[PDB]
């Protein structure tokens, strides 16, 4: 064939690293939503352009972390969220990386996720917790009512609701919320002392996990019963692309012809291809052409290319 | 009902590991409902031992569990915050064995009526139907009663129940979490093709001529005789009283017409131990005087005398006369055994005798005391229905009370005091670890049959309360002036159950009132050595 | 009782062969026995197509087996002269299986004793007594009612018992040949893990709230109601009638209150049939006029509509008003079908209403004849007691009739008569191989639960009488002249059964004689198949 | 040492087919009895005579009935008779000549407490003097003579007794007939000598149950069954049941020493007039026995 990006294997050293500095990019080009891991290499292909034009452009297969993209934690204090509230995808993208003059970088990438079908999830767990709308006012009362809790043990810091970033329901013996949000610091002492260094504003300090369990069950004696049971946990911190969300999948459907995660990533519809004016590239003030080419299409797989799966559900 | 294919089968024997996560309470629960399987089921637990696929209990979000065995290596069933009770427990591990809920059948439909527009907004899947071909639900018909169906309640969106059953009568059956129905252990029992159990050994109502095999040897000068009533008392027989008074059978020793010191002697079939620890129990009609006695013998079978060598294992003294009551006989045997009852006229004007029904005997821990509630009837729903229990001590010297709320309009709540005891010097305070289990006995003739309901708290030495006190530290510190049935001041501590232990309406169900009285089955242990 | 070890256990379907050596009627009576295992047990038997051990049934010196599988290869079972009972098979398969003979446990001697100088000389191996080191009782009780225990007279010489149960009341309950005991089955699906079986689909006798899952859709107009008595009639329900009137529930269709033409339907839970022939058979009490009706309808459920193809199997008209009837349908149903009993009011003054209680449905052939007795009890051990029944038609076109004597201080007699019916010009003589099944129905409730006694006969045509006559040649040719009901002359061929078929003890126990009634169900049918 | 008897195998061509030719002369020499059939050789000697000694079963032909081993089934499990037969066969294969001088057997029944835990409704066998037993014979051959329009037949004795319970007493004998003195009108009879010798032997039941019978127009007491087949130095032991407990004694011990010294004797064989001799030896032992003679239990 007359294809300048070669197609290469899913298991191999090089191809398995540079996946993840390309992960690494999309996580830090995400400014809301968790964090994404590399489970295994759909595609890869190869453009081994001369200077050293790697020019990468694999389809990758993800799955969700526990970690908020501004928490910017590594990999390994990262683990991936339970099968009840799974979110998983595709991520294709394109890495250009030069080996002799120590350069990586990521033009371009597109994902595409679904939430795991909650139809599915019932069938293999009914009384697993499953995820609601983060809109859900429930939802909000949850993250009101933990973040409530969390500021009566603080003692001289407060802190404000930003977003719902994660909400799920449940069953215990009656309402069950499971939510996640941000937090920002609540405007310096209110209207007391010098109140120096006020900049702290706008921006989220940290995530906090809260529930909230409103049951007719094990409970103090007449002297105080309790209303609802309530938990609260905070973790403070310390390009040209998106991450699109989808629907669940297959509710509808009792189950391949429809693209179950289909991802646009194309730099120019022309065959013959373009140049990327790459002139950050080190010391090099010119010579910063960098070859381009369509979104490689299927049937030009390497057989040994489905991609090893690092992190199995069974 | 059950989930369809070989696949999806557990070993009878489950390897299990009890996370570190799980509080001490859930830790002590999960094991009594491993019990009730071990009682009722053939299936049973064992510790992880590098079985490929086992169960891992662990606190987790709420309670859940996988339907069935998914053959993923380790498997997890969630036992977290508020899952800590016995039912919750046997209903997760009944998933786990490979059910789906009770209204998750393909019939449903015809049974109960799922009020769609009342439950919470995308909670549609935890109303799922499984079609015939993918769930079997084993020739057993539609169960309200199931220890698997949802309460009307279950994720409702206002006050309106979310799953109105079309017969009216079983709107509030529904969603019971006392123990497994008859149709639940129909189902499992025929899923792992369960022929017998590790606990149960025997149960006898006397219902039947043979009368369990029960022989009398060459009983000295009296017998124990089948009848269905004795002239001075009782009227009827204990496993049947206000349905049919004939029908019922029972074993009588008439002391009346014999003299003092006369004796007879009731024996039992061989039985065959499996664990070394069983409890006897029985109900006891007295009839003549306070005089008489039943001591009770075991007689072990051992190789080097095939004669068995009788021991007395317990004498009862002073019944009291005019009621039916409920004892407890702790044994402790290795070998093929007979259990012996021995009736015996003291010396004392009786006009009656001694009547003996509804034996069972089990390989289980007997209770460490029982509180029994005369007169039940009239407490359920009054405003002078708070009932409190004899003071009792635990295995370690710990002092406690029950106290029994009914004022409410409809729920029924228990609570567990600690109070003040003699050893009170000698005791750690904070009261650490103590589990504490209040059972409501289903007074049922057979013991497989019961669905009493339990419940269990366990004394964390670091609750403290709004004043910044211990809520277990010595009641004389803590704790509020009560006062005894004979006037004496005491101090008790904190109470601590539940509000919801039973509905009126179960209560009244089944046959936990029985002859207007009421047993709780009362059980505190130290489980401190479950954590590590 | 059961042989220890896992070797000595047959595969849950057994291979056989019925070997030619076997007499017409004893080929014939081993297959109604396997029918007994299907309903019963999770027991089944397969005709031998190469399976290394298997059982080989035939004519041998009597009537035995061996104890359990003894992977032998061809393993051989005599049924000889005189084994041609039912129970004699059931017994002789329980040897099969791994059973011993009851009196043989090494409790015996508690419940039994045995009087060894009356035994024939040598004759003391037939009284044998394992010891658990071999045999496992399985934790049942002693049984004197077991299809395995030998009857008082066992190997006697002279007219004194062998077998003297310790107990009195049971000296002649011991030795019963009329089909498993309670205990029998306890004991064989606890080894063999049964849990469910071939033949057996629904028992229903509306003791309980939720009906056996019997849904009525939108009754039209009425709707079936679980009363426990109605005023007109009857009195108490079919479950239990002199043992408790309001413990004992029913289902009824008031016709009284509501209009000409007027329907109730009451429609049952989801059936699925693994056979394709079943017997639903129930009681029905009309205190209505004799123009109300009960049509049965099956309602089929097929993958092309899933709203089932409702088919009319049965119409009940003109049913006898102030007494329960027992009734039999004929269904042939291959697909997950529902039944559905519609009461309708007919165009007559009803001061009452259809009532129907127990319900059973299994996968069984229905008898082809019934032979209902009113009044029983006055007849038992009366010289008037020669009952004849009403004459009927073999489904080969044979006139028949059947004879009851219980004249006899201590049994009860069932002759088989060949009579002239319409066809006698066209049928064939002598008869040839006609097996004739008459069942003495022990009325109980669940049909798991009946020890029904049933005696076969099959017409030899070559038998010959003293006169040199065929026995069953045409009646009209070597027939005496008998009257029918009405005063009509006819002609009645000899008879042939057996003068022991019930002890009037036997007769007197169980349900066989409920209401005062007694029901023969008659089976005739053509086995000459069954040689070549 | 002297050795000359040498140990050889059991499952070989000629010690096989010796063995057969052994029990054929064994069955010939028995007047009373039912015959016996080789099961596996347990060991054999050779010395130039063989000195073997054989497992046998008994079979359902009596030695009178003369019948070949092909149509003699052996004994049900539950009336088996089985034991061992020592004998001594000397096979002149230049000469043409087969003869056995001596031989000796010892059998014993099957344990009855074996057959009843193995089978507890099956068939046992009684004593053959049982006047039931006797009963049953008499009423069985009353039967067959009932049938006989011309030939009437005694019976000599009972051979095989046994007794079950059917659903009452069941006897199966097996016994001799004799055809009874010529009672006829004929003064000399054809000189009929046909002395008190057995003439055939019948197999025959009674079954004495209050079941499956005809109507009142005439039910039967007892059911009787009978068939009649007709016949056209040393012994045979039979010791008691091995019921004892529960190996030390011989099961079978059998003696058979032609010579009790060491050095031998010899055996005038002149019917093989010639002066043959035939050197012989006392009876072999154990342990000077062959590894490949257990033999192939059949
Ligand atoms: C007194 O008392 C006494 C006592 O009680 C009395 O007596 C009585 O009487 C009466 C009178 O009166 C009577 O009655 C009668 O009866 C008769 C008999 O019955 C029976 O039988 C029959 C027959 O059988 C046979 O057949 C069949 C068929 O085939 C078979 O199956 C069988 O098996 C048999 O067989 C045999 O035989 C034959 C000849 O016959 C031969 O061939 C062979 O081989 C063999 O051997 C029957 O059927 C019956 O059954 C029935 O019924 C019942 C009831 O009734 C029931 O249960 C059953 O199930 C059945 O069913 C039926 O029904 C239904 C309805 O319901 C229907 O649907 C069906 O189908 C059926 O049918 C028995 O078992 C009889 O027979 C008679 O009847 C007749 O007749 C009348 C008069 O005449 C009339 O009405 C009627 O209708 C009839 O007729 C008919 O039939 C016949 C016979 O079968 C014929 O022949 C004729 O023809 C006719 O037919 C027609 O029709 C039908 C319908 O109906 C149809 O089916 C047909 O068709 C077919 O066929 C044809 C021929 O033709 C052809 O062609 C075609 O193709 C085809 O399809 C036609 O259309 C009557 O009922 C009695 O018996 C007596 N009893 C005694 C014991 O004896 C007296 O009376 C008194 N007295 C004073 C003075 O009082
Ligand atoms: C708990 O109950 C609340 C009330 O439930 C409603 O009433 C009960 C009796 C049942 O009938 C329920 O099924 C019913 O929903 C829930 O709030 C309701 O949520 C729904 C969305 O799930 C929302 O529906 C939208 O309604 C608008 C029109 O609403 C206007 O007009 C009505 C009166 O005419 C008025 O009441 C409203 O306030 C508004 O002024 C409609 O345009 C929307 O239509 C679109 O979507 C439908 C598909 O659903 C599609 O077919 C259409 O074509 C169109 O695009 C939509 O139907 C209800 O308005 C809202 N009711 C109220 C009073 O708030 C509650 O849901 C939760 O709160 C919601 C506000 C929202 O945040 C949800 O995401 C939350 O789950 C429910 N759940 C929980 C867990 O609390
Ligand atoms: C065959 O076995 C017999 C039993 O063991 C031998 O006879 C026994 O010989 C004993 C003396 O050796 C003697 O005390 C026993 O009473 C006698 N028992 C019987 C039942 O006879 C027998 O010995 C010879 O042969 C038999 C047939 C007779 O002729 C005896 O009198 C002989 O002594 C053994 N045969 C041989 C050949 O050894
Ligand atoms: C609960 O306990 C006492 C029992 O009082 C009596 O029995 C009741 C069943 C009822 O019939 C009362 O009216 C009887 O007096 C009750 O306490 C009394 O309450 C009244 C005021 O209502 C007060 O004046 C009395 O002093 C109280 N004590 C006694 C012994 O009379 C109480 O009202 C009972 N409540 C119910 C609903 O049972
Ligand atoms: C069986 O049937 C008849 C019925 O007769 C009457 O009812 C009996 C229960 C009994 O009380 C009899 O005395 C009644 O007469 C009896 O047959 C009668 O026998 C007597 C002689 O004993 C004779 O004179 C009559 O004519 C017969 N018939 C009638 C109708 O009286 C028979 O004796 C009854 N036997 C028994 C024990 O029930
Ligand atoms: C069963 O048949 C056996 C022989 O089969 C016969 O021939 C074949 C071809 C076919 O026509 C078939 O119908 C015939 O019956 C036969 O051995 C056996 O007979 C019984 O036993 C024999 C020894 C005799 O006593 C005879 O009278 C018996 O009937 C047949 N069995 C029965 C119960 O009939
Ligand atoms: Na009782
Ligand atoms: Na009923
Ligand atoms: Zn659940
Ligand atoms: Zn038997």
């Amino acid at each position: 064939p007359l294809s300048p990006l070669h197609p290469l294997g899913c298991n191999d050293s090089e191809v398995l690293a540079v996946a993840g500095f390309a992960l690494q990019n999309i996580n830090r080009d995400q400014k809301d939503g968790y964090m994404l891991s590399l489970n295994r290499v759909h595609d890869v292909r190869e453009h081994y352009q001369e200077d050293m034009g790697s020019l990468f452009y694999l389809t990758l297969d993800v799955l969700e972390t526990d970690c908020h993209v501004l928490s910017r934690k590594a990999q390994k204090d990262c683990k991936p969220r339970m099968f009840y509230e799974s979110v998983y995808g595709q991520c294709k993208a394109m890495f250009h990386i030069n080996k002799p003059r120590r350069v990586l970088y990521l033009p371009a990438y597109n994902c595409t996720l679904r939430p795991v079908s909650k139809r599915k999830t019932h069938t293999t767990c009914p009384d697993c917790p499953s995820p609601i709308d983060l809109s859900n006012p429930s939802a909000l009362e949850a993250a009101t009512e933990s973040l409530a809790k969390f500021n009566s043990k603080s003692p001289s810091k407060k802190y404000e609701l930003v977003k719902v970033t994660k909400a799920m329901n449940q069953w215990v013996s009656g309402p069950a919320y499971y939510v996640e949000y941000l937090i920002k610091e609540a405007p310096c002492t209110k209207s007391q002392a010098s109140c120096s260094l006020q900049h702290s504003d706008s921006e989220p300090v940290g995530i906090c996990q809260g529930s909230t369990v409103q049951s007719s069950l094990r409970h103090v004696p007449l002297i105080q019963p309790v209303e609802k049971s309530v938990t609260v946990t905070c973790e403070f911190f310390e390009p040209r692309g998106s991450i699109q969300h989808l629907p669940e999948l297959d509710d509808e459907k009792p189950e391949s012809p429809e693209e179950a995660f289909p991802v646009q990533l194309d730099l120019t519809t022309n065959p013959q291809g373009d140049t990327l004016d790459v002139s950050f590239l080190y010391l090099e003030p010119g010579d910063k052409k960098l070859v381009v080419l369509p979104f490689p299409g299927k049937e030009q797989r390497s057989a040994e290319c489905p991609g090893p799966e690092k992190e199995n559900n069974p | 009902n059950s989930i369809i294919g070989e696949k999806y089968r557990w070993p009878h024997t489950i390897p299990y590991v009890l996370e570190d996560s799980l509080e001490m309470n859930a830790k002590g629960v999960i094991l009594n409902a491993f019990e009730r399987y071990r009682l009722k089921t053939c299936i049973d637990f064992k510790p992880w031992a590098g079985e490929t696929n086992y169960i891992s209990v662990f606190k987790g979000s709420g309670c859940w569990s996988s339907v069935g065995n998914r053959r993923v290596g380790k498997q997890e069933l969630s036992i977290g915050a508020n899952c800590d009770r016995i039912a919750t427990v046997q209903h997760e591990f009944l998933h786990a064995l490979g059910f789906w809920h009770e209204q998750s059948r393909s019939d449903r439909d015809d049974y109960v009526r799922i009020m769609w527009d009342r439950i919470l907004s995308g909670r549609e899947h935890n109303f799922n139907t499984y079609s015939d071909d993918i769930s079997d639900s084993l020739n057993v018909p539609y169960d309200y009663t199931s220890v698997m169906h949802y309460s009307k309640t279950a994720f409702q969106n206002g006050t309106e129940p979310t799953i109105v059953t079309r017969i009216s009568d079983f709107e509030d059956v529904i969603g019971q979490r006392m123990d497994f129905s008859d149709s639940d252990l129909l189902k499992l029992n025929q899923l792992y093709n369960c022929s017998s159990s590790l606990s149960f050994m025997d149960s006898c109502s006397f219902e039947l001529e043979n009368v369990c095999g029960m022989i009398q040897s060459s009983g000295d000068n009296a017998d124990w005789q089948r009848v269905s009533q004795v002239p001075r008392g009782p009227e009827s027989d204990h496993s049947n009283m206000g349905q049919c008074q004939g029908s019922g059978f029972f074993m009588h020793f008439d002391s009346s017409s014999v003299n003092v010191g006369a004796t007879a002697v009731l024996e039992s079939r061989t039985l065959y131990p499996k664990r070394g620890f069983q409890c006897l129990q029985f109900y006891l009609y007295n009839s003549g005087s306070e005089s008489d006695q039943l001591n009770i013998y075991i007689r072990e079978y051992s190789a080097d005398n095939v004669d068995g060598n009788l021991t007395l294992v317990e004498e009862i003294k002073e019944i009291p006369t005019g009621s039916w009551q409920l004892y407890h006989v702790t044994l402790k045997v290795t070998k093929k055994f007979r259990v012996v009852f021995e009736g015996r006229k003291g010396s004392g004007a009786s006009l009656g005798g001694l009547s003996i029904d509804d034996i069972n005997l089990s390989e289980t821990r007997c209770p460490h005391h029982i509180w029994h509630i005369r007169n039940f009837t009239q407490f359920i729903g009054s405003p002078n229905g708070t009932l409190y229990s004899p003071p009792f001590y635990s295995s370690k010297g710990y002092a406690f009370q029950i106290y029994l709320n009914l004022a409410h309009v409809t729920n029924a709540g228990i609570y567990f005091h600690l109070i003040s005891g003699a050893n009170d010097d000698q005791l750690q305070w904070p009261c650490p670890w103590q589990q504490a289990t209040m059972t409501l006995l289903d007074q049922n003739p057979d013991i497989r049959q019961r669905m009493s309901n339990q419940r269990s708290i366990t004394t964390d030495p670091f609750m403290t309360t709004d004043n910044g006190n211990y809520f277990w530290d010595r009641p004389s510190k803590v704790g509020t002036v009560a006062l005894f049935s004979n006037g004496t001041q005491f101090r008790r501590g904190g109470g601590y159950g539940t509000s919801a232990f039973i509905t009126h309406e179960r209560l009244k169900s089944r046959d936990f009132i029985k002859g207007d009285d009421v047993y709780i089955l009362l059980t505190v242990e130290d489980i401190s050595h479950l954590n590590s």
